[PDB]
């Protein structure tokens, strides 16, 4: 059974079972093309195949690029391989993953790195191309040699980024696992201290913040509800500055500038696909 | 008819999505 990926330079432990055909889970270790994602049996199959392969990065449409950070837009129907080899990839690292055989109406936008031997995959996020639920995510995964660097956060920005652009109200897939539901805390608190940090009014409505942030306003209400800003004096509800929350927040925006780990809306050359 | 509910300080509360919010400092 799976335990580990060659991935590029890296080995990958994984977290979870993915419904890979058995003649390759019955394998410990499954090596993988970093630019196509073709899974191969062994070290020598792969040398094969990257001495074969033509891809260098994602295929789809560039929509985002800041030196060498990429976002591509993958269309499902149109790149059903590399989407369904994307997915049973993701699935070795989510727990409970929505689908793997039917990506066509899903968009996928994977996230890369760039150095001299191509553009190498740092994670993605699948979404909907019709939802009736208005999620402007269906999954998101950042790969575990790149966890923890600010990454994910990049990713669920941009995701929030290209609501802004299609004008619309978004938010994730419900539901949302233990490690998504720490990280998009995280971002919708930077995003509700940011706005209100910049805010001169001393009065705002929840659909003025959200329309503004593309984020929802169940999670605006309820990341007030965690910073204990929501208050209740006489007969109204009120928003509480609190003087630290803000503080702490230049503090650590301060750091992530510093690290350019951001997304910069003027990097994104985007039109809403087939929908507008 | 959008609203919410969650309680604040052993008290169950109800807010609207349109209505202008205060936003104060410290003070009370
Ligand atoms: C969203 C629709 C429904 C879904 O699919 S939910 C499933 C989400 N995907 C998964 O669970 C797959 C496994 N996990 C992941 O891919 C990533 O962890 C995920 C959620 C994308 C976050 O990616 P990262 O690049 O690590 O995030 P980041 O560096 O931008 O930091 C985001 C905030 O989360 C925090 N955090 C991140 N990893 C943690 C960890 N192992 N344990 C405890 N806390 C953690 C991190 O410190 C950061 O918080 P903060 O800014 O410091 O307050
Ligand atoms: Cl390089
Ligand atoms: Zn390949």
């Amino acid at each position: 059974m799976i335990k580990t990926i060659a991935f590029g330079r890296y080995e990958l432990d994984t977290w979870y079972h993915s419904p890979y055909p058995e003649e390759y889970a019955r394998l410990g270790r499954l090596y993988m093309c970093e630019f196509c994602l073709k899974y191969m049996k062994s070290q020598t199959i792969l040398r094969r195949h990257m001495a074969k392969c033509v891809w260098k990065h994602p295929p789809g449409d560039e929509i985002y690029r800041k030196g060498s950070i990429s976002v591509f837009e993958v269309d499902g129907k149109k790149n059903k391989i590399y989407c369904q080899n994307l997915c049973l990839l993701a699935k070795l690292f989510l727990d409970h993953k929505t689908l793997y055989y039917d990506v066509e109406p899903f968009l996928f936008y994977v996230m890369t790195e760039a150095d001299n031997t191509g553009c190498h995959l740092i994670g993605y996020f699948s979404k909907e191309k019709n939802s009736f639920l208005n999620y402007n995510v269906s999954c998101i995964l950042t790969m575990p040699q790149y966890m923890r660097q600010g990454y994910g956060k990049m990713l669920i920005d941009f995701s929030y980024l290209l609501s802004k652009v299609e004008e619309k109200v978004g938010s994730p897939e419900r539901p949302l696992s233990d490690l998504g539901l720490i990280s998009y805390r995280s971002y919708w608190k930077e995003v509700l201290l940011r706005y209100l940090h910049n805010f001169q009014g001393k009065e705002i409505s929840i659909k003025e913040i959200s329309q503004e942030t593309a984020v929802n306003p169940v999670d605006i209400v309820s990341t007030l509800q965690a910073l204990q800003m929501l208050k209740y004096w006489k007969g109204k509800h009120l928003v509480l500055k609190r003087q630290d929350l803000i503080d702490e927040w230049i503090a650590k925006e301060a750091k992530r500038s510093n690290s350019n780990k951001t997304m910069d809306p003027s990097c994104l050359k985007w039109t809403p696909p087939k929908g507008t | 008819q959008g609203m919410v509910e969650i309680e604040i300080e052993g008290r169950l509360h109800r807010i609207s999505i349109f209505d202008p919010l205060e936003i104060i400092l410290e003070d009370d």
